[PDB]
RNA sequence: AUACUUACCUUAAGAUAUCAGAGGAAAGUCCUACUGAUCAAACAUGCGCUUCCAAUAGUAGAAGGACGUUAAGCAUUUAUCAUUGAACUAGUUCAUUGAAGUCAUUGAUGCAAACUCCUUGGUCACACACACGGCGCGGAAGGCGUGUUUGCUGACGUUUCCAUUCCCUUGUUUCAAUCAUUGGUUAAUCCCUUUGGGUUAAACUGAUUUUUGGGGCCCUUUGUUUCUUCUGCCUGGAGAAGUUUGACACCAAAUUCAAAUUGGUGUUAGGGGAGCUGGGGCCUUUCAAAA
């Protein structure tokens, strides 16, 4: 019983240009 | 008996009745003796014909009881057992 | 008369109502028997159907059908290896049982009703019952009357975000590799 | 007068097992209640539309093939030509039938009617099949 | 059908799959395990079959073909006042001879749970 | 999918598998007989694979839908229900609701478009925000003007402010010609 | 598991086949591994006893199901009571007040079909065989009969008690080659008393064993032979250890912190041969009685 059947997804960041900034508003 | 035994071991479960009056009650079995009188916690009730209810507590007389659902897992349950070997009885 | 309690194997001497009624009641009888409908429980699912096998005299049509399609490779793991991927199943076997997925009462913590429902101690129709089933107690809450008027704001840095969906671990090379956009 | 082959060997009580064969010939037929089936003494008839009498034996020699006689032999090839060479199964297989190379033994007490000899004929060469 | 030995009382027949008649027209069909002085007794995998009411003048004199409504109960427990006749349907899934084998392995393990019980008491 | 991959793993015959799909595609898709005659065992072995790579390629799509939904809108909204009529939402609670009916409405999916307005019309029905869009959805995407008409009346009730649903309630009751209404 | 505290409580009765006769301590009782009859159980064992046990010379079929679909199938019949007011014929509609009110009307009842899917079986052997209605090997379920033992049956304890075994195999089957072992037949040579016996090497034949090759069927054995554990396998069917006062698997816990601890459930299997032993049928010999 170490291992588990189910994790939460990890996923990895797309490097913060003004394309992928969900804040961006101009 | 084994059948009454049955009944007994079925204590805390969901189980089904049928009265010869034609009712049904269904719902969890808190007490049980050896003249098969009954008395069940928070059961539905259908009747004869069809109406069904809702109570918080019930007691039947066993004399007029028809059939009784027990859970099925108590199929394998020890009683049936034919060849068993009890110990020595305690001596009193 | 004397009742066996082929449960624990015990005698105990001249039933009577109360007695009798103690020993059912008892903690070490009810681990014995639960205990007992455990492995019980437990034999049908272990337990191989065994099914028996029927041969039939293989036609003359079907062997030179079946001949000109090539043999398959089968493959058999080690001791063991079956050893161990069989507890890894029976384990995974014995999550997916007491998953129950509850995120509904995780939503609605927050409603004004929440006390009435989800709390299942004050309802009605369990509500009664749970009280004749708590326990004993020898020895060593959610009211309901709550209102929308605690809590008027259910966001003042007090909730947590919703937990991310789960993924099964096989195939957790599957995911997407990148985010579509940048969080903290 | 028509004979068989490969027809089921398993039933063993003969009035069973032409409850079986003319189950499968004609469904809604006489006899799928069972309260009697009818037996010709040699020298009436079992089911409509051409149908006799039925024999089998239990030897190794007629183990599959059990043979039936028709009230005439062109009802008997009527039989032949109502499947007209599309094979009919019973129980489990297709039967391959023909036409009998000796005459149907209760045909030949309606044909002289139309036998005292034949059965002491039968008895002698059975006399001599058993040497 | 199926033979009933000539001389088997409901003792001598267990796990045969019975057909159980009550007073009020329904019947009972399933696996016995168990019975009592009385002659309540207990089914397995049982199934009450009823004739509706409106099939029933279907069975007055004149094939028929009833429509008998049915519905499943598992492992009940009969009331002897209720029973009023009793018939076989079936025999049990084993053999006579595999009956055998398994009492008899089952009483041999039996004793073996008596011998390690002992022994497992007397020196501790 | 842990249900589906176990009763995958726990099918022990090739009659089995007509369960899942019927016999011609297994046949023609995957290529696998039910009716094949030989030593079946390394064979179903083969057969299992070949179904499990395809829910695999299931679990792909159906993964990256529920990864987006969740990583973008679900994650964002924090209040799934009622509250009152005195409760306040948060702006950008109110912002995800909207992109995430936008995003709904591009997925053309009308049961589960009418779902996430009503599941989106309890956490704020009071605005008279929602109410507007639902109707705009259903007149011109759907092209359903009777449907908006409902949405509007439907509205007057929840909303407070009633007067941008009662101007555009007028317009809608205008075009489908009811004047005695 | 042990010690202490507290609570709950204690023995329906009798018997273990019947009948009859003889004996032991006029009436009755008890008793006789005493004698007969009948009954019952277990165990054996037989019957030309009865019924049943699925296609591969083909893509089937038999029994039983679906708490399965078509399917809002087709054809029918049903959806509360009381009080007051308005209109109305001489019962009907609308509104208000009260009481209870299984859900269903895609329902319920009747009628029928098609399709699909589940469980089960010796899917055995020999045979493709012109008969007047058998006498292949097994399994399932019965009926009838003889024989033995016992007189409800089982755990527990005691004894100058009596007891007391092995081997091979766990894909299977068949053929061929070669090796080894044993037996029978024929020819030649030598020795002893035309005949008989022994030995020799050689030839043919049957049975058994070792190594290889070929073929057939099976591998769902799905945790790749399921009697365990460990090693291991599809270009393969394998190897090692072990087998009931024991071992193994598994379930449950709380801690320690991956072993064990305590409490529970289950497995320890199948096949063949040798030995020993019980029963049945047949043959030969010996004995007793009767005609
Ligand atoms: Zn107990």
């Amino acid at each position: 019983n170490h291992m588990s059947q189910f994790i939460y997804p990890v996923q990895q960041q797309p490097s913060l240009n003004h394309f992928t900034d969900p804040n961006n508003t101009t | 008996g084994i059948p009454v035994k049955l009944l007994n071991e079925a204590q805390g479960h969901i189980v089904s009745l049928e009265l010869t009056t034609g009712a049904t009650y269904r719902g969890k079995l808190v007490e049980s003796e050896d003249s098969m009188n009954v008395q069940l916690r928070d059961v539905i009730a259908t009747e004869p014909q069809g109406a069904v209810t809702h109570m918080d507590q019930i007691f039947v007389r066993g004399s007029q009881i028809k059939f009784i659902v027990v859970p099925d897992l108590l199929k394998n349950a020890p009683l049936f057992k034919k060849n068993s070997s009890r110990p020595m009885p305690p001596i009193r | 008369t004397r009742y066996y309690c082929e449960y624990c194997h015990s005698y105990l001497t001249h039933d009577t109502l109360s007695v009798r009624k103690s020993h059912l009641v008892g903690k070490n009888h009810l681990r014995i028997t639960a205990d007992y409908y455990r492995n019980k429980a437990r034999d049908i699912i272990n337990k191989h159907n065994h099914k028996r096998r029927h041969i039939g005299k293989r036609g003359r049509k079907e062997r030179e059908n079946s001949s000109q399609n090539e043999t398959l490779k089968v493959t058999c793991l080690s001791n063991k290896e079956k050893r161990h991927i069989m507890h890894v199943k029976k384990m995974n076997q014995k999550e997916l049982a007491q998953t129950s997925i509850d995120t509904l009462k995780l939503l609605y913590d927050g409603s004004p009703g929440y006390s009435k429902v989800f709390v299942d101690a004050n309802r009605f129709d369990i509500g009664d019952l749970v009280k004749a089933s708590k326990l004993p107690q020898r020895a060593n809450s959610r009211s309901r009357d709550e209102t929308c008027e605690s809590n008027p704001f259910p966001r003042l840095n007090n909730p947590k975000k919703l937990e991310p969906p789960k993924i099964l671990s096989q195939w957790s090379n599957t995911i997407p590799k990148t985010s579509i956009f940048y969080s903290v | 007068a028509l004979y068989f082959q490969n027809l089921p060997s398993r039933p063993a009580n003969k009035e069973n097992y032409t409850r079986l064969l003319l189950k499968h010939i004609n469904p809604n037929n006489k006899y799928a209640i069972n309260p009697s089936l009818p037996l010709p003494h040699n020298k009436l008839l079992d089911d409509q539309m051409g149908l006799l009498e039925v024999s089998i034996s239990r030897s190794s020699k007629m183990t599959n093939q059990a043979f039936l006689t028709f009230v005439t032999q062109e009802e008997a090839d009527r039989f032949l030509e109502k499947y007209t060479t599309t094979a009919l199964k019973v129980q489990g297989r297709k039967v391959r039938m023909g036409k009998a190379r000796t005459n149907s033994l209760l045909g030949l007490s309606i044909e002289m009617q139309k036998t005292y000899n034949l059965d002491i004929k039968k008895v002698l060469k059975a006399r001599k099949l058993k040497r | 059908k199926i033979q009933v030995a000539h001389s088997s009382r409901l003792a001598n027949l267990i796990d045969y799959k019975l057909r159980v008649l009550t007073q009020d027209g329904r019947v009972y069909i399933g696996q016995l395990m168990a019975f009592d002085k009385h002659m309540n007794l207990v089914l397995n995998e049982c199934i009450e079959e009823r004739v509706p009411k409106t099939q029933l003048d279907k069975l007055r004199p004149r094939t028929l073909n009833i429509k008998v409504e049915k519905r499943v109960l598992g492992l009940t427990i009969l009331r002897g006042e209720q029973i009023l006749s009793t018939v076989v349907e079936d025999k049990p899934l084993l053999s006579k001879k595999e009956r055998l084998v398994r009492d008899k392995k089952e009483k041999k393990q039996a004793q073996k749970q008596t011998k390690l019980r002992k022994e497992k008491e007397k020196k501790p | 999918y842990a249900l589906w991959l176990q009763r995958i793993d726990d099918i022990m015959d090739l009659k089995q598998l007509s369960q899942l799909t019927s016999k011609d595609e297994l046949l023609k898709k995957l290529k696998i007989d039910i009716n094949y005659s030989g030593r079946k065992g390394p064979y179903l072995q083969d057969a299992k694979k070949k179904l499990k790579k395809i829910t695999k390629e299931m679990y792909m799509v159906v993964q990256y839908q529920v990864l987006e939904i969740y990583s973008i809108f679900e994650s964002k909204i924090y209040i799934n229900y009622y509250t009152s009529p005195e409760t306040l939402v948060s702006s950008d609670e109110i912002e995800t609701w909207i992109k995430y009916l936008d995003y709904t409405i591009t997925l053309q999916t009308d049961s589960l478009t009418h779902l996430n307005f009503q599941r989106a019309l309890l956490p704020l029905a009071h605005y008279d925000l929602v109410w507007i869009k639902y109707s705009k959805w259903l007149i011109n995407s759907k092209n359903d003007l009777l449907g908006a008409k409902n949405v509007l009346l439907m509205g007057l009730k929840f909303s407070l402010k009633k007067t941008e649903i009662i101007k555009l309630l007028y317009s809608v009751i205008c075009k489908l010609n009811e004047y005695v209404l």
